[PDB]
């Protein structure tokens, strides 16, 4: 629309002709290639050799400058926020992701409730985990919680355990967190 | 009682405060509406 | 925060556990609430949950109630949410009289349902409602059209205002040169032959 | 890169000469010393007196302006955090 006006405005047709203007000279510097160069040149805050004459093209240059004043000013405002790195999302996020992979070994404390949970489970996702855990039972089923915590640190291993004991570990080691929501709900009760 | 079938907790129920949107003339907000006139009366003044 | 103010009235269902909780509480914060609630007991202690929910909507009122019933309401009304964490922890239990052969049989029967996940399947059947369009999820706030918006409006209105100056520049020229050269309406169309030329010229 | 393209593009060859050349005074004003000055002059947000004319040099002018638009904007947005020096916060504040 700058090129349409500059080929319609009867004042943009100026003569370069510096000495003494005779006749038969005048020509627009706004070719259609040039009008992108004013549009890109004003948008990139650097300014062009082009500068309009002829008030109808000044208003296009006036409103496009106030357009690109706000867009550059708004872009620099949020740019302090978005220059923060995000750490990698874990390849597991729930029981469905952790069951459908063989890269990360996973088990629980043997002779515990979690081993007993998947052993007598009939959920199709959770039966896949006990189908996994029963095969390499010597390797992935550790003997205690402390051996389960240590093999997460010293290897590539996701460990199935209680929620409240995670609440003590993750407040102690800040490199190691809870993945996903609670599978079931249980309770510590004083046995009699 | 039997042994529970659902876990509870006392909590507070209250209305959400309305998130009034920054309407599409939001970029005029960082200056007062008389300062936008005072800049406009400057560039109409200093140019004169 | 809710104890240290008098702007927002607050109560609970009368003859319930929450009223019983603050009545026999010895926490210094929670005793302040029952010191509040016992005075204007007729006003802030509603008779049911449904009267408690409605007075949050129809007035300035924060309501003390169970967590799981909030989980059904906030999935139904998206203008009204849970404030803060859980005060205590309790449980819905199937009540039996003082000494019954049905206490231990249900205790077996409840534990059978949760390892089969059926207590979780029944809770998702009822507490899942409209889905409730959730939250802005407070993070960095990349600018959409809804909050820049008007700089395209003044750009569109600026180009509309520009082209009437362009015909204003056209007619003021077409009235000026036609004083001596040509006539009024035709010399406008003469310059239309100039402008529609695809080349450079005089 | 701009000096390579300016000598290679046959449209940056113009004659300065605003008055009736009649044979040949065609020049190619981008030297080495002018090509760095367009690069430095756009890097410091000031802008030179020299502007590309052929489209073969406009994209070089176009991308380099967009490059310096992001460098300077990322410089200003980050430096607000580094002048506002977050003070000494030795991690003991109370008995807790
Ligand atoms: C993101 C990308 C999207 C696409 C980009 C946008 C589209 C691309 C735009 C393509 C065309 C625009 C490029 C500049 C002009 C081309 C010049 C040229 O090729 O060499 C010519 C030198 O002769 C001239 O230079 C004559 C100058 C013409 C006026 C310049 C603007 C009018 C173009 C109006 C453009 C359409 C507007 C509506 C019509 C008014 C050689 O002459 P020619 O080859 O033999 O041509 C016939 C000769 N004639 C013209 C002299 C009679
Ligand atoms: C540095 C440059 C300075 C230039 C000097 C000129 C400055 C003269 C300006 C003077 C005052 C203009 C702004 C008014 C003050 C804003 C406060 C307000 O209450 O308005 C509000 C009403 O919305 C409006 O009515 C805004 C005015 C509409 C016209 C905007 C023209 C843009 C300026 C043309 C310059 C381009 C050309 C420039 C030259 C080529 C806007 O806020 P809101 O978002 O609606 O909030 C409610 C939303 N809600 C209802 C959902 C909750
Ligand atoms: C030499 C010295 C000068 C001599 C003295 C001369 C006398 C001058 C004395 C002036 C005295 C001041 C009187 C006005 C006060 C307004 C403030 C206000 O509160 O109202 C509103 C201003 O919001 C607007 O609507 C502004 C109008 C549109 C903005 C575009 C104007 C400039 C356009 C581009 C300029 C191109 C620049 C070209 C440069 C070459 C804000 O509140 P609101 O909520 O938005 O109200 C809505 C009102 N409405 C419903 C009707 C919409
Ligand atoms: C070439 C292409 C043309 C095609 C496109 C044309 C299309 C444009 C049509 C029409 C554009 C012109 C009228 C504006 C109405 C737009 C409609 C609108 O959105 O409502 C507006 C009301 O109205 C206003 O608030 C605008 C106030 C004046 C600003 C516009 C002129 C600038 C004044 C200075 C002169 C500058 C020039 C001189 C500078 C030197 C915005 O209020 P809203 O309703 O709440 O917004 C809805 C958003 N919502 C749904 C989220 C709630
Ligand atoms: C242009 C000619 C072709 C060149 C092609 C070869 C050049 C390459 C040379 C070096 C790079 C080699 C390394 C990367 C190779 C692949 C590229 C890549 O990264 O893909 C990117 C897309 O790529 C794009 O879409 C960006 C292209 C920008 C186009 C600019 C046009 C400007 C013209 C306008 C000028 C206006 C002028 C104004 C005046 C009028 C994204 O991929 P990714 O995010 O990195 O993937 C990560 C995946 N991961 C997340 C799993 C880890
Ligand atoms: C201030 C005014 C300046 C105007 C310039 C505007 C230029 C065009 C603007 C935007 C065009 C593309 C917008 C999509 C970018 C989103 C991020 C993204 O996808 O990155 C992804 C890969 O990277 C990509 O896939 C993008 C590939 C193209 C990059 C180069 C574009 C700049 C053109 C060069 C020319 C320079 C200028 C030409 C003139 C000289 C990274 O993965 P992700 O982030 O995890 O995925 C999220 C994807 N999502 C957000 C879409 C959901
Ligand atoms: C969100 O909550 C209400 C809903 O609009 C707003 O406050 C009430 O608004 C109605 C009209 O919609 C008035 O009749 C009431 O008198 C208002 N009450 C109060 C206490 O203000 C409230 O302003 C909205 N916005 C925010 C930010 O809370
Ligand atoms: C060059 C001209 C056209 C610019 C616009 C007019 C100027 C001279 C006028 C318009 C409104 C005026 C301001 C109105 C209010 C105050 C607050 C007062 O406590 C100190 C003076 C001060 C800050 C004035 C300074 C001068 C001022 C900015
Ligand atoms: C200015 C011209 C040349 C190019 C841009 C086109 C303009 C007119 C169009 C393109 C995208 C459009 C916006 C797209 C989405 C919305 C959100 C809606 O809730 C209100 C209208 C609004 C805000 C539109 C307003 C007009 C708009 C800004
Ligand atoms: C909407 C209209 C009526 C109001 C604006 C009037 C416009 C179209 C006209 C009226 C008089 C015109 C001016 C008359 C004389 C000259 C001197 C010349 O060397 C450059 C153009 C210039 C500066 C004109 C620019 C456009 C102009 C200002
Ligand atoms: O294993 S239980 O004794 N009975 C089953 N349930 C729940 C249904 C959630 C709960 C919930 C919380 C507990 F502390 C104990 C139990
Ligand atoms: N704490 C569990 C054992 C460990 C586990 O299963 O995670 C139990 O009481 O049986
Ligand atoms: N649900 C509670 C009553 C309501 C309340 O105290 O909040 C109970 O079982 O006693």
């Amino acid at each position: 629309v700058l090129f349409v006006i500059a080929r319609f405005s009867p004042y943009e047709w100026y003569n370069p002709h510096p000495c003494n203007p005779d006749s038969d000279v005048v020509e627009n510097n706004f070719t259609l290639l040039n009008s992108f160069w004013f549009g890109v040149g004003a948008l990139m805050q650097q300014g062009s050799e082009l500068m309009p004459k002829a008030l109808s093209t000044r208003i296009v240059g006036g409103i496009w400058w106030f357009f690109t004043l706000i867009i550059i000013s708004s872009y620099t405002a949020n740019l302090a926020a978005f220059l923060t790195v995000e750490r990698m999302e874990s390849p597991i996020d729930s029981a469905d992701d952790l069951a459908k992979q063989t890269k990360i070994e996973y088990g629980a404390v043997e002779d515990g409730a979690t081993m007993t949970f998947f052993k007598k489970s009939k959920i199709s996702t959770y039966d896949k985990m006990w189908a996994f855990m029963s095969s390499r039972r010597q390797s992935v089923l550790v003997k205690s919680n402390e051996e389960g915590i240590q093999r997460v640190l010293t290897s590539d291993y996701a460990f199935l355990m209680e929620s409240t004991t995670i609440e003590f570990v993750t407040q102690r080691n800040c490199n190691l967190t809870q993945i996903g929501g609670l599978i079931d709900s249980k309770g510590y009760g004083v046995g009699t | 009682f039997s042994k529970p079938f659902m876990t509870l907790g006392i909590s507070i129920l209250y209305r959400k405060p309305n998130g009034t949107n920054p309407g599409v003339f939001s970029f005029l907000n960082p200056l007062s509406p008389d300062i936008w006139m005072y800049v406009l009366l400057a560039c109409l003044g200093v140019s004169c | 925060d809710l104890a240290k103010q008098t702007k927002i009235e607050y109560g609970a269902v009368e003859d319930g556990a929450t009223m019983t909780f603050f009545k026999k509480s010895k926490i210094s914060t929670y005793d302040k609430m029952w010191a509040f609630m016992s005075s204007r007991r007729q006003s802030v202690l509603v008779k049911s949950n449904e009267e408690g929910i409605q007075r949050v909507l129809t007035s300035d009122y924060a309501f003390l109630m169970e967590s799981t019933t909030i989980e059904f309401v906030t999935q139904r009304n998206c203008n009204l949410t849970q404030i803060g964490g859980l005060i205590d922890s309790k449980g819905y239990g199937v009540g039996t009289p003082m000494g019954s052969p049905y206490r231990d049989k249900i205790t077996i029967a409840i534990l059978q349902l949760q390892e089969e996940g059926k207590l979780h399947m029944m809770k998702e059947k009822w507490w899942r409602g409209n889905g409730c369009p959730e939250e802005e999820s407070k993070e960095a706030s990349a600018l959409g059209v809804q909050n820049i918006g008007g700089i395209f409006i003044v750009l569109a209105a600026g180009l509309v205002l520009s082209v009437f100056v362009a015909v204003g520049e056209f007619l003021y020229k077409s009235k000026k040169n036609a004083q001596l050269e040509k006539r009024s309406f035709c010399s406008a169309m003469v310059e239309e032959l100039r402008m529609s030329l695809k080349c450079q010229r005089r």
